[PDB]
């Protein structure tokens, strides 16, 4: 048990360390997409309008 | 005089043999892909995203090379043949 | 104290083995495809905007048909797209899951983990390897009939350099498994191995190399998704 | 065979057929041939260029200020100017050598190498 | 040991792949091709 | 008095060792160099990379087509050493 | 004779022979990734931040292959397989 | 002690240098060959089709030369010499 | 003696270890030489920006040339399970 | 012990290393050259008649070596001194 | 057997592969300054003034590097530890 | 055991290992000079008749260390030092 | 059993072998690479060959200064073995 405590802090720190610096970049780039998309949806509306 | 002291003496040196040449194979192919990334990067800066995919298709050749090495010196060693 | 093999939860049926573990952590893996699956079907909004599953999904197609073009015509095979895409989600999560935490002591003083990586065995490297070959040799036995596919690998490039071109053949499955193998099994290894230290200080090897670990398997199931895609390609031509 | 047109700013000093063009480039001596890859390159400031062709004998022209273009079609040198070998003079060139303006030194360098005295 | 040796397990996880890959091919795959066309 | 097929094992072993390490030491150094190359020409000619994919696997079947040859006779040696 | 000696030299030399590896590809990988960058730097003096990321990422990789050689080399000297 | 087992594992460690040789020059001499090859079609997309050529003319040399190896090798295997 | 053959491995192991780093090392160093006479002869001035990232890669292989030698010092001055 | 049987050995070992050296030559010479030559007939077509005598001339540089190589295994492995 | 022979054939095994290393890394690191002081002197007639001293450096580093592996050759062939 | 076997043994391994390193490096350097020869024909097909000199400067650097590994080898395999 | 001289002597050999094999591959591959640089350099400056040589044997000469100095530890393990 003792591997697997030390295996939990390993798991842990990785864990901490991923979500600090990964997250925050590829939730801009989910959010960038979905606005893009959406963008494209509100422009084909209005040029249907137009 | 112990026909298990030589066979795992030559199982140790053939595995040692397995690292060499993958840690030489993978050392060359990183830097040289390496080398080539930072080349592209410098003349042309908005190539980024671009030269990316193929250098990772490298990399994945040479340290496919490399772990095929750290399969078979693990074959060796642990799981010797012919014991 | 290794214990490199020795598969858990072995089994014999019709008179012959099968290991239980490879087979739970690939079971494993098929039921989140599954769910990830459903999930994208029940919440598909084409004219809304996309969840994040849509996202990660039509993200994995675009670029997937971006390589194939790339290669060879979409229309020409379309199946490739797919029978290969899967490949690539499928090995991906394999070697995403081993990030978790299952590794214990199993009262032998040595570590075992609860769950290994389906292409930690070699089986499951074999299985889609040779599944790959057949698929994609069967293509292009339609593309050239059965008859004109030897004759055309064996004609390969230049006539006479004939024996490299089969061996090149037989390269394509076995480089394809191997490598994986190795992708993955040296991780099974290396936590094991890092397993020997003491755990105040064995904790932090063992997080750095599954950070790297991610990495590896991450880009190794790309590098088995665009082989797959340009084997298909090359046995596709003509 | 390819199209050597050596043009200068003033007007366009040559045109027409040849096999090979030689000359030297800041990076070195540059031999071209008909079908030559793509390239472009600043001549040396006492360049010379020794255009071949078929049927008449070689021609020698002495360029200041050129800059090469080689394309798989046709192939130009953009001269501020350049002399043919028949009208150079020995002396003058000799007397614009070495001088202390460097423009006028490597003109006459130019036109002794294309005479050939170099 | 040789874990080398191929097994049971090949034939069995063989199934369950090609089982995703149907999921795959009719589920995922043409959906997700129609919305990308579509769009 | 040890036994003989114990020495021919341990030849065997390092004599495979040095065969596919070779033989990747070969793989490593020609598929980075060829990957220097295609990352080189995809930099120049951005478009280029769909068509610059089929030469570079050209090479890169062709170097691996040794490696893997290398590996089967380490295979032979190890699992059948010859005249054991 | 003592089966120990022959297997702890047999791994002693295997040992060896994957920090020879080692140090070969790590030391070649890491001149050739710092040839492109000073090649780089004096084609482009003001790129040096874009270009810092491939090189740390190829001297992550070769690192990488290098501490793998040295893991492995530690695990043959200290513990070697049926000793 | 039985020379014979000597013979055949000295035949065999020989066996094990021809083809590590080998296998370094094919992989080496067919990856230069490549990237020349591939940086020519490059620079000219439609001149790939008379590069070819000379590249295959120097696959085919380093080819054979690993191949002659290959066939020695096998007679230090198949039939050592002085057994 | 056992104990002797222990040691003659040892040696041979690091002599051999040594090797490696000596032409690790050595190649690398000339490799960053090579940029930096590249990059000084394209401008003199570079000289002093370029020492930066040349000190850096010399630094960082003769980082893993010394740790060889550290290993190879272990190896033969405590020779393990002797 | 039969001293024929370390003779032959060694002779084996000695003519595995002829072949590694000799292969590892010519593979790489042969890639080398061929790198040139494909460099060369991708810039100038016309130049292959005189770059093809050339790249004979250094191929042929090469070959020599390997192919005394192999006649010095020939030596090494049917006349031995010593034997 | 005497213990003192095994002991002094490891040593020198092992000063060989020393010296074998040592030479490698010297002749091609300076072989490869060298052919980049010359390019350099080329490119710039009269740039060797202020081109020698990086050159210098780069072959002292090198040199530094081969003539410790000669003093610890040394030491080991003359001064063999646990003899 | 025969004293002479072992020695002549040695000998001949170490003969082996001279021609591997001296193929090696002949063949390489040859290779380089050819490469280096081609790439100036290409650059001008002319240059050909002063090429061919330096380029036979540089055959003869090599090939005289070839032949200097020769004459090493010839020595240790007919007389053996100290047998 | 064996005699030491037997032993030692090949070692001595053996060592012997490994620094010449070191040195011809180092002073092949240093004499190929300065003499691709000499190559080139003419091809492209003819002119500058005179200042050209100079660099050209400064660097050759390092290049073979440790394969010649290898002639003495060479000799010193053949026919001079410490420790005989």
């Amino acid at each position: 048990m003792s591997i697997f405590i030390g295996q939990l802090i390993g798991f842990a720190v990785i864990a901490f360390i991923i979500v600090k610096w990964v997250v925050p970049p590829v939730r801009t780039l989910m959010r960038n997409q979905q606005e893009a998309v959406r963008a494209a949806l509100a422009e084909s509306a209005e040029a249907a309008k137009k | 005089l112990d026909p298990n002291a030589i066979i795992t003496a030559g199982a140790l040196i053939g595995g040692g043999l397995i690292m060499g040449g993958g840690a030489i194979g993978a050392g060359i192919g990183d830097g040289i892909a390496g080398n080539a990334l930072i080349s592209g990067i410098a003349r042309q800066p908005e190539a980024q995203g671009r030269l990316f995919t193929p250098f990772f298709i490298t990399v994945g050749l040479v340290e496919a090379a490399y772990f095929i090495n750290l399969a078979f010196m693990a074959l060796f060693v642990f799981a010797t043949p012919g014991l | 104290a290794i214990h490199v093999g020795h598969h858990t939860l072995v089994f014999e049926l019709f008179g012959m083995t099968f290991n239980g573990d490879t087979i739970l952590a690939t079971a494993v893996t098929a039921v989140i495809v599954i769910a990830l699956a459903f999930y994208l079907r029940a919440k598909v909004t084409s004219t809304g905007v996309p969840s994040g599953v849509q996202l990660f999904w039509e993200a994995l197609t675009i670029q997937m048909r971006q390589q194939i073009e790339g290669s060879i015509g979409m229309k020409i095979a379309p199946f490739v797209l797919p029978l290969s895409v899967t490949i690539f989600v499928f090995i991906l999560i394999s070697n995403w899951l081993a990030v978790l935490p299952l590794q214990y002591g199993g009262a032998d003083g040595a570590a075992a983990e609860l769950y290994k990586a389906p292409a930690s065995d070699i089986n499951f490297v074999l299985a889609l390897a040779l599944f790959v070959f057949v698929c994609y040799h069967a293509a292009g036995i339609w593309r050239r009939g059965i008859v004109g596919h030897p004759i055309k690998v064996v004609k390969g490039h230049v006539a006479f350099l004939a024996p490299i071109n089969i061996v090149e053949e037989l390269a394509k499955p076995i480089s394809l498994a191997l490598r994986l193998f190795g992708n993955i099994f040296a991780g099974g290894i290396l936590v094991a191995l890092i397993a020997m230290f003491p755990w105040y200080i064995q904790w932090f090897p063992n997080a750095v190399w599954k950070t790297f670990d991610l990495f590896v398997g991450l880009i190794q199931a790309f590098i088995f998704s665009l082989l797959t895609i340009l084997y298909f390609s090359q046995s596709m031509e003509l | 065979d390819l199209n050597v047109e050596i043009v200068a700013v003033e007007r366009e000093l040559w045109s027409g057929p040849a096999t090979f063009v030689f000359t030297r480039t800041t990076a070195g001596e540059i031999g071209i041939l008909p079908r030559h890859i793509p390239l472009v390159a600043q001549l040396v400031d006492d360049a010379m260029v020794r255009v071949e062709r078929e049927g008449e004998d070689d021609l020698r022209i002495a360029v200041d200020g050129g800059f090469l273009s080689v394309t798989e079609e046709t192939v130009r040198i953009l001269v501020e100017n350049a002399q043919f070998e028949s009208e150079i003079d020995a002396d003058a060139a000799k007397e614009d050598a070495a001088s202390d303006d460097e423009r006028t030194a490597a003109w006459g360098r130019a036109r002794l190498r294309a005479l050939g005295q170099i | 040991s040789n874990f080398l040796i191929p097994n049971g397990t090949f034939f069995a996880v063989l199934i369950i792949f090609l089982i995703v890959l149907g999921v795959i091919s009719k589920w995922v795959v043409p959906p997700i091709s129609k919305v990308l066309a579509e769009r």
